[PDB]
């Protein structure tokens, strides 16, 4: 199997796009399961979003790739055209061209057996009317949360880029939200089902504070992204790879943000009434496991939102049904 | 688009309000039926404009002056003549004042077909009943002698006033007053 | 003009300003003070125009089954399946039909019949709408719901729309008549 010639990412030779091209039918053939949908909003002549930011991380060399997430794009043609010389390297992609609120693209692409889909638009992001700025993204939301399916709906996981923080009441229903709450308190942000250009204005104050803080954020949400490889990518020539030395391979192993479940297994231990710290001692010790949160259902009693729980205190009690972010090197 | 967002902001503030809506076009119909708490049931609707104007004049096709017969019954108008007008012009006035209404038949309808309650309804109470709605419940239109009238089925009439079509609720039979002058209905207690 | 005409044609136009009523037809002698639905295009049904639409908002909220009945018969028939089913974006689909939904298949239609020949021209030799209602209603179902007659009784192809005529309201041999049938 190939990498890029700094051994960070998996990698292919290229393509052309007709290669990864594929048709509502020959999609829906094709067997898609735990895969990563993008549901993709643009015109032909839209700015550049840069996809291959999104895609890069799937595609890290710590996974195996058996473990590769494949990936499908639902949108605008003309659009992907322009962006493919960027993605043409990356494994296990593919493109559905239309519209992502037309609910047959959905089905084909089985959108309820995604493990993510993706809610993200290239449109103008200062478009005259502040409520219409999210208009495509909130229906494509509403719509997938309204389907339903047979041998669903509310039930599929969505992440969705919003160009104006304040569109997040219109996102979710059961919420109760005041609409004077800032972004980070509301339901859709503390679920992860939202995200919003605004929470990361203070990466330029904590890269004036501690560089280093801003170097260890990038080497987990990039996966890997070394400043080799961004200065390989500066050369022009694309992202250069084949067959690689044990020497430069060995990087394979590095650390990688996961998340395991205390409903089975040999952790399942605590899940039944014990306590963080018990957990985050023991997985650290066993396994190497570093434990930084959990992600609790909201409806212990039945929705299948779940909250995020940043760094829970040494004697905070565990449900069964609790899963755990962790650091790992496998 | 615009009014899209509008009914996704007021269903979200609270799902139950029946919202009508205005669309300009048909395809954006689809995008409302997507809402999680759109409901025809509970009376939610679009009023599409493009559907409407092509279908009223597509009826025109197949019966050439029904787009001005069918929307001269949709809208409030009255009959004022003058004596400057034509006769056709009086003729036609006196069709511009109508309009359609619902009420529900009185109890004397009750086992008629439907047939016979609009030859009763026609003749006797002055007032054209063209549909019913049968019992959850479906409208019916001119349906044929197999519909029964039944207890509190609601009419579709067309008539000069909704002071005319109470006259269907009034009507006794021979259980009251039930003869002669159209104006001598009143109400009866039988 | 056409050989082996022109004005005899039938037409219907929409407009986007209902005031351009008043340059669509001759012979009209219309004062342009006059409102869309008086108009002699309007009045023949040879005009329409959005407008006339308006008043679909109140009556959808006064009375949810009228704008019901009123689209069951503009439309066709096009029910919240087939708006549902069209929907679902994968355009109208379609093929042969079981004889249980293949049932629907007789509905009311809006019809047009001439009491210039047939059964009923009886009534159009000087009978009265009443006589005519009554007989059509009784004998085939036919409920009737206005008439088309011609405006120049005397030489235009001009004809137009009387909703629901009185009981004792006369017929003439050349009108027709609105009707919903099975048939």
């Amino acid at each position: 199997r190939k990498f890029d010639s700094t051994g960070m990412f998996h990698w292919c030779p290229d393509r052309p796009l007709n290669d990864c091209l594929q048709d509502r039918s020959q999609a829906s053939a094709s067997g898609l399961r735990n895969h990563v949908v993008v549901c993709l909003f643009a015109d032909a002549a839209s700015p550049l979003i840069g996809l291959r930011n999104l895609v890069m991380p799937l595609r890290a060399s710590n996974f195996h790739y058996h473990e590769l997430k494949p990936t499908i794009i639902v949108g605008n043609l003309d659009y992907l055209h322009r962006e493919w010389k960027t993605l043409q390297n990356f494994p296990k992609l593919s493109i559905l061209p239309g519209s992502p609120l037309n609910r047959a693209n959905l089905r084909a692409v089985n959108i309820n057996l995604c493990d993510m889909c993706v809610i993200v638009s290239a449109k103008d992001r200062n478009m005259e009317d502040p409520n219409l700025v999210d208009k495509e993204a909130i229906l494509c939301s509403l719509n997938i949360k309204a389907m339903t399916f047979d041998d669903a709906g509310a039930n599929v996981p969505l992440i969705t880029e919003l160009a104006n923080d304040s569109n997040v009441q219109f996102l979710d229903q059961d919420d109760d939200d005041d609409p004077d709450t800032e972004l980070y308190m509301t339901q859709p942000f503390a679920c992860g089902t939202a995200f919003a250009v605004s929470v990361l204005d203070s990466l330029m104050s904590t890269s004036y504070f501690n560089d280093n803080a801003l170097t260890l954020i990038r080497t987990l949400i990039t996966g890997g992204a070394t400043p080799e490889l961004e200065q390989i990518l500066a050369e022009g020539a694309g992202m250069r790879g084949g067959y690689c030395s044990p020497a430069v391979l060995a990087n394979r192993d590095r650390c990688r943000v996961a998340q395991i479940s205390l409903f089975d297994g040999p952790l399942a231990q605590f899940g039944q009434g014990g306590h963080y710290g018990e957990l985050f001692v023991y997985a650290l010790r066993h396994f190497g496991i570093l434990c930084i949160g959990l992600y609790r259902f909201r409806d212990t009693n039945p929705s299948s939102k779940r909250y995020v729980i940043t760094n829970p205190p040494e004697d905070f009690p565990l449900l069964p049904t609790d899963q755990v972010y962790v650091l790992t090197y496998k | 688009a615009a009014n899209i967002m509008r009914v996704i902001s007021i269903k979200n503030y609270h799902s139950d309000i029946k919202v009508i809506v205005q669309l300009l076009q048909y395809h954006n119909k689809a995008y409302l039926l997507n809402i999680p708490s759109w409901d025809w049931k509970r009376g939610d609707d679009a009023v599409c404009v493009a559907e409407l104007k092509l279908g009223f004049i597509a009826q025109s096709c197949l019966a050439p002056g029904f787009s001005t017969l069918m929307a001269n019954l949709f809208t409030m108008r009255s009959y004022k003549p003058t004596p400057e007008m034509s006769q056709w012009q009086t003729d036609y006035m006196r069709g511009t004042g109508m309009e359609m209404y619902t009420e529900y038949l009185s109890s004397a309808f009750n086992a008629l077909t439907f047939p016979e309650a609009a030859e009763l309804c026609f003749s006797k109470l002055k007032l054209l009943l063209l549909a019913i709605e049968v019992r959850e419940s479906t409208l019916a239109i001119n349906p044929g002698p197999k519909v029964k009238i039944e207890n509190a089925t609601q009419g579709f009439f067309i008539a000069e006033s909704a002071e005319e079509v109470k006259r269907a609720f009034y009507y006794c039979k021979n259980c009251h007053a039930n003869v002669s002058d159209v104006r001598q209905i009143k109400k009866c207690k039988c």
